[PDB]
């Protein structure tokens, strides 16, 4: 719901990849280097599709 | 509309979510989740402005 | 430069209640009930564009 939600209706697709922005928007412990590259991979390169894999798993 | 999305109710849980914020890991105490917040902008060692 | 919170938590975070919040931002509007109904103390100026 929050998350999903936000991160789709935000992203359209964010121009230039706005990438500090919804990571704030995410719960949990910050600062990880873990939940970094989950966001870089998602974004383009297998756009549309890909953003429906992202909320799947 | 600030105030209706607090989570922090009084002193403790404000400084706690600070603490929880900044060094997210170990579980938040009084002396740490207190000189924490106070060593961020009331402490010469630790904040100047010249 | 962190996460974003709700900029009154700080404010908790220097020992300030929700009320006391209230009553460094806004102005109150005091009414009062008597006589069997509802009065209030109006201010003219505070009437513009409404």
């Amino acid at each position: 719901q929050s998350q999903l939600k936000l991160l789709v209706t935000r992203g359209k697709e964010q121009g230039y990849l706005t990438y500090a922005e919804v990571n704030d928007h995410l719960p949990e412990d910050i600062v990880d280097s873990d939940q970094i590259e989950d966001i870089i991979q998602m974004i383009n390169d297998m756009g549309i599709q890909v953003m429906e894999e992202a909320p799947d798993a | 509309e600030t105030l209706r999305v607090d989570p922090t109710n009084d002193r403790l849980s404000a400084l706690v979510e600070i603490y929880r914020m900044m060094r997210p890991g170990e579980p938040p105490t009084r002396e740490a989740a207190e000189s924490l917040f106070e060593n961020l902008f009331f402490s010469e060692d630790r904040y100047d402005l010249s | 430069r962190r996460r974003k919170l709700p900029a009154t938590i700080i404010l908790r975070a220097l020992n300030y209640t929700t009320e006391q919040i209230l009553d460094l931002f806004f102005e109150k509007v005091i009414f009062e009930i008597r006589d069997n109904k509802l009065q209030m103390e109006l201010v003219p100026e505070r009437l513009r564009g409404e």
